């Protein structure tokens, strides 16, 4: 899912990379 | 791994729901039999080092489902129930040993009910996150518990605490200062978790200091609100969560160390980086003696360390662009007092999962409560106890 | 490269030798005319930078032993000559500036000649140890040289200053307590080179150790000899040697470091590479002020360090198997004062080149003496200025 | 040459080695 910020995000609320 | 620390479970006497002459009819006598066997399912499954959260989420659902019916009722829901002062429910607690304490409401049982199910889910988290073989998944539950409890807890102190006649004496879990602990507790440990995923994941260094700075915040806070506590029975924990918040602290000077070198700023990058090894080091000579002080529960010993195998290369990292500057070996100038932190961390941290009771059974219409007859009403168990591990 | 502090040559006057109806006859007045050309010949030498040593050897051993007929006799090695005080040589001070002192006697003269000499000699090996060029073979001359000068400023010191009439003023380079501190000087200087070479060919850190401490108590005691003087002259120098021994004090906590680490024992290791920086860093600071006193001599600016390039070996190699002990980067605990150091080197100490004066002319005969009859003995030119560089 | 305790010298006075 997103964040409020509009960003992709881990399970665990973390950003979500390589 | 991940180390918590862990309270006992509350124990409470039998309570067999036998009204004679007052249960007159099928439907009161079944349901007093459903409270009977549901809330003792419930009680066995704490003990139960077998049982999973689904599993849990249903026992509870039954009990608290049927409970409610003595509490509020099922026409209007802002008029309250004739029996909740009906029966007389007897708990212990976390922090006070042995001594039960009592009071004839529901509200009362349903409160530490509940609190005994916020703490069984922290327990299933704790004990989940002893093991070395931990999976990404298996994260997520431990996680997701830690949520649940404290989500429970939250609503248990300023939707129901309220509601209770007596006011709550100091140290009995059922104070909200107390409860307030444990909510804060439980969100700071989710995030060590976080922590511990972020880091693994090599996330940015900004990130991990900001949320392990944000994380040393709450056993703070949490070191503050017991603080107002007689120390006999706070005493173990309180060193413990100041062990913490002292332990992640020195992660935040660490990782926030990767973020002045980085940037081109040696002083303040060495300074930091020698306070964050200061505290590792006062931290373990917090855990040692947090072993010796006395208290409530186990002695959780203290697991990872990776934390020299991160501040290594950062020393090894820093001496190399700095060798030029401060050190090699004899730094000056070095700053004397320790670099201020105020860091908002945007990531990782925990909301407490929303919480609330299950409506009252349907098994409760008024010809069920109306076959309770109070006009017809005219020695004790004692609390059976926990016995953990 | 190397650095050595340079006070400026000796002036003297012309000295014609010149006598009227006391020289009767051509073999005493060939030898006037020796004496004038000869001395002469060894006075262009020091202002001149095309001259070798064995050029240099020949021109002193020409003029002291056409010299030596005024101080002794060729009859009786015991037995003083007729002449030794008919003529009166003005010479200038190394540290008096400008100022000429004057005696009649042939002591004086030969003793402050001969200085001039022991003091050409540093000046070609710090002229020659100047340049980067430096070959294993020149290394050999400028330590050799070094070593001449050291023989030379000795023997003057005691076996020829007894012998003057007059005691030596303060502060003049006729003084024992001045001599005494060129000796010394020169003998560290050497070792300095020797310390060079140790390095480069990879000896043992226990060698370079007590050769660069030793070399630091030399500066020590040049320090306190010097000190008996008005601060005015001596004062640049003082600084100087003063920075000398602290330079090569840095040395010797320095290579003792990796005496320490290689023999098992951390605390001791850091303290001391540490007590080299914190000197190394104090070293500059002299460097730099040295550079602000004024006095005799120009300002030498120090050249070579490689010092960091060796501490940075060493620090590195430190931290490896102290990871785990004192440091890193927080260290504890590492002994508050600095370990202190008494060691002998057994090796590149350097002992003085004897020296003596050359014996006195074979053109001395009785004959050539009596030709130079003081019964018949009956305005001043000024002293021609060096003009260095 | 050798130094007083029997040792082959570098002319500076050094020990001699590879």
């Amino acid at each position: 899912t997103k964040n409020k910020d509009g960003v992709l995000v881990d399970e665990f609320g973390l950003p979500q990379i390589p | 791994t991940h180390w918590f620390h862990r309270n006992p479970l509350k124990a409470t006497a039998p309570v067999s729901f036998n009204y004679y002459g007052v249960v007159t009819g099928p439907s009161a006598s079944k349901i007093c039999n459903d409270l009977r066997s549901s809330r003792a399912r419930l009680l066995e499954l704490f003990t139960d080092l077998s049982c999973n959260p689904e599993m849990m989420k249903n026992a509870a659902d039954s009990y608290f489902s049927l409970l409610q019916g003595f509490i509020n009722s099922l026409d209007e829901s802002t008029q309250e129930s004739k029996l909740r002062y009906i029966q007389n429910f007897k708990w212990t607690d976390t922090l006070q040993g042995q001594v039960p304490s009592a009071q004839q409401d529901a509200v009362f049982e349903l409160i530490s009910m509940g609190f005994n199910v916020a703490l069984w889910y922290t327990k299933y988290a704790s004990r989940l996150a002893g093991k070395e073989n931990i999976t990404e998944d298996e994260a997520k539950e431990v996680h997701r518990s830690l949520k649940i409890a404290a989500g429970i807890f939250k609503h248990l102190k300023e939707s129901h605490l309220p509601k209770l006649i007596t006011p709550a004496e100091k140290g009995r879990d059922l104070e909200s200062r107390l409860i307030e602990a444990y909510v804060i507790q439980c969100q700071a440990e989710a995030q060590e978790v976080t922590i511990a995923r972020a880091i693994e994941l090599k996330h940015a260094p900004g990130l991990i200091a900001a949320l392990a700075y944000e994380t040393a915040n709450f056993y703070q806070k949490a070191d503050h609100t017991l603080s107002s506590l007689e120390p006999a029975y706070s005493a173990k924990w309180r060193k413990y969560l100041h062990l913490k918040m002292c332990f992640y602290t020195a992660y935040a000077y660490c990782y926030h160390g990767e973020t002045l070198l980085a940037s081109d700023k040696c002083g303040e990058a060495i300074r930091s980086l020698q306070e964050a090894e200061k505290l590792y080091a006062k931290a373990e000579a917090l855990c040692k003696e947090y072993g010796e002080t006395k208290g409530p529960g186990p002695t959780v010993k203290p697991s990872g360390h990776l934390f020299f195998r991160k501040l290594g290369n950062l020393v090894k990292n820093t001496l190399e662009k700095c060798q030029r500057e401060n050190g090699f070996i004899y730094f000056q100038k070095i700053p004397t007092e320790a670099p201020q932190l105020e860091l908002k961390a945007n990531y990782g941290l925990v909301e407490p999962i929303p919480f609330e009771f299950p409506p009252t059974s349907v098994q409760w219409t008024p010809e069920t409560l109306a076959a309770f007859d109070l006009t017809k009403r005219p020695t004790k168990p004692k609390p059976e106890e926990e016995v953990k591990p």
